[PDB]
């Protein structure tokens, strides 16, 4: 197996952790805050999911400065993660059209 | 903070009959509330969580709807061991927060209170002390006047009332009356009685015992 | 079984300071959050703050005024809230309870009845309460027992040591003089008795004392 496969598949791990980590963080970061929502556990899960997918849903965002550093360390493990797929697919058909040409 | 209003502080409801316990939150917060039942004396139960998921354990009489600022919690075929204080709480932004409660008070038939008068325990008078206590068990409606009399003359000074909160077991309501005395005091007086008038009878139940 | 455990009580002089506690039991995450809730006779559900052990970081209600400070101890599996500088106003039960991090309390401690007076420490002195050898009866007996001259609150009753619960009345105490005085009374068939003994139990965690009293005729 091709390493971008690798590094695809470990992205995807790794991005896990991170929304995981994340959630916890955040809610650890959150409390405290006055007004904030991020703080129960499943919440912020999917908030985690969400801010890697870079979506936004109203105001369902960090209020704390923690919170933020926590929000940008998911978005760019998320951005990083799919771009990382769109490199290793954009390999593996650079690779089967080097073949189709027999090159 | 979201601030969360229940309102009547107190219902009061015929037993068997469906209850319902509103919960307004300043502010939308989803169904991100949840339902604790408190019973006098005894610490908070969890009853509902997010505004109608069932818990374990708990009797499928009680139920939860709603969702923005607008809760109710239900109970059907209300009865005895449902009387408490009831609070809503918030976990959609922090801090978390109660509502100001909820007393739930049933209406059952009138009954009549079982009287019983003791005179001082011996271990008592002993040490200097001397009390005549007196029981009003089970009567309702709650209003009752009790009546203490030393040798066919009433007596006050020295008489200490209490109440209980209506019944969990029965819905009824039960007072204690103590009229204290120094030895001396009782160890110069024949008998003593205690006159519970009730709402039930016209006359009042009488129950008395001399120190012969 | 029991998941949190908090002293039934702990007395305190104005001005002084006192720490509760609240350990644990059961299924314990990393991510659990032990919360205080502060109740004042007669009235509602108050939030003091929140800590999570594993870490050690706790919030506080703002509104009101910090006269806590929440930690805990990993080990032991307890938490703990040091309560200073108190007044009148801080007299009040204090619960613990525990909340998984998704919102609600699902477990909570008997709470742990607290009194900030001048006052001292005075153990129950329990009556007993038999009817009187001219009463008559019927189909039931009642009996009880006074518990007297105590400080402070709260104190728990029980009767054959809880195995007899159905008829049973522990009225609210009641102070004159730096002292509470309560009565509890007990229902069984006339027949039942005394052929079957009755003992009312009187524990009170102020003074670390719990004294028994059977109940019999006199002479
Ligand atoms: C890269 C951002 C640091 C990770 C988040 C730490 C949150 C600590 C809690 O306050
Ligand atoms: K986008
Ligand atoms: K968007
Ligand atoms: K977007
Ligand atoms: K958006
Ligand atoms: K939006
Ligand atoms: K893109
Ligand atoms: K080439």
């Amino acid at each position: 197996s091709a390493l971008h496969w690798r590094a695809a598949g470990a992205a995807t791990v790794l991005l896990v952790i991170v929304l995981l980590a994340g959630s916890y963080l955040a809610v650890l970061a959150e409390r405290g805050a006055p007004g904030a929502q991020l703080i129960t556990y499943p919440r912020a899960l999917w908030w985690s999911v969400a801010t890697a997918t870079t979506v936004g849903y109203g105001d369902l965002y960090p209020v704390t400065l923690w919170g933020r550093c926590v929000a940008v360390v998911v978005m760019v493990a998320g951005i990083t993660s799919f771009g990382l797929v769109t490199a290793a697919l954009a390999t593996w058909f650079v690779g089967r059209e080097q073949e189709r040409r027999g090159h | 903070d979201i601030l969360l209003t229940q309102s009547p502080a107190i219902l009061s409801v015929s037993p068997g009959e469906r209850v319902s316990f509103s919960c307004r939150a300043s502010q939308s917060i989803g169904t991100d509330i949840h339902w604790y039942q408190q019973r006098t004396n005894g610490s908070p139960r969890l009853l509902i969580k997010y505004a109608s998921e069932s818990i374990s354990g708990i009797p499928s009489r009680f139920s939860g709807s709603g969702s923005g600022t607008d809760f109710t919690l239900s109970i059907n075929s209300v009865e005895s061991e449902d009387i408490a204080n009831y609070y809503c709480q918030q976990s959609n932004r922090w801090p978390f927060t109660f509502g100001s409660g909820t007393k739930l008070e049933i209406k059952r038939a009138d009954a009549a209170p079982t009287v019983s008068i003791f005179p001082p325990s011996s271990e008592q008078l002993t040490s200097g002390g001397a009390s005549v206590v007196c029981f009003l068990n089970n009567f309702y409606p709650k209003d009752i006047n009790v009546k203490w009399k030393i040798d066919g003359s009433e007596r006050q000074n020295g008489v200490l009332n209490s109440w209980t909160d209506q019944d969990s077991k029965d819905s009824t309501y039960s007072m204690s009356s103590t009229l204290t005395l120094t030895k001396d005091e009782y160890e110069r007086h024949n008998s003593y009685t205690c006159e519970a008038t009730h709402k039930t009878s016209t006359s009042p139940i009488v129950k008395s015992f001399n120190r012969n | 079984q029991v998941q949190l455990q908090q002293p039934g009580a702990e007395l305190v002089k104005p001005g002084a300071s006192v720490k509760l506690s609240c350990k644990a039991s059961g299924y314990t995450f990393t991510s659990d959050w032990i919360h205080w809730v502060k109740q004042r006779p007669g009235h509602g559900l108050e939030w003091i703050g929140e800590i999570i052990p594993s870490y050690g970081r706790a919030n506080y209600n703002e509104k009101i005024q910090k006269k806590a400070t929440l930690t805990a101890d990993k080990s032991s599996s307890t938490a703990f809230m040091q309560l200073s500088s108190l007044t009148s106003e801080d007299s009040a039960v204090y619960y613990c309870a525990r909340e998984r991090g998704d919102g609600y309390f699902a477990v909570w401690g008997a709470g742990t009845t607290v009194t900030v007076s001048s006052a001292k420490t005075t153990p129950p002195s329990v009556y007993p309460l038999a009817p009187g050898s001219a009463a008559q009866t019927n189909s039931m007996v009642t009996l009880g027992c006074l518990v007297k001259g105590y400080f402070p609150e709260p104190v728990t009753v029980t009767w054959n040591s809880g195995s007899l619960s159905s008829g049973v009345h522990t009225f609210p105490a009641v102070l004159q003089s730096d002292l509470y005085t309560l009565s509890s009374s007990v229902t069984v068939p006339s027949s039942s008795w005394p052929s079957e003994t009755v003992t009312c139990n009187v524990a009170h965690p102020a003074s670390s004392t719990k004294v028994d009293k059977k109940i019999v005729p006199r002479d």
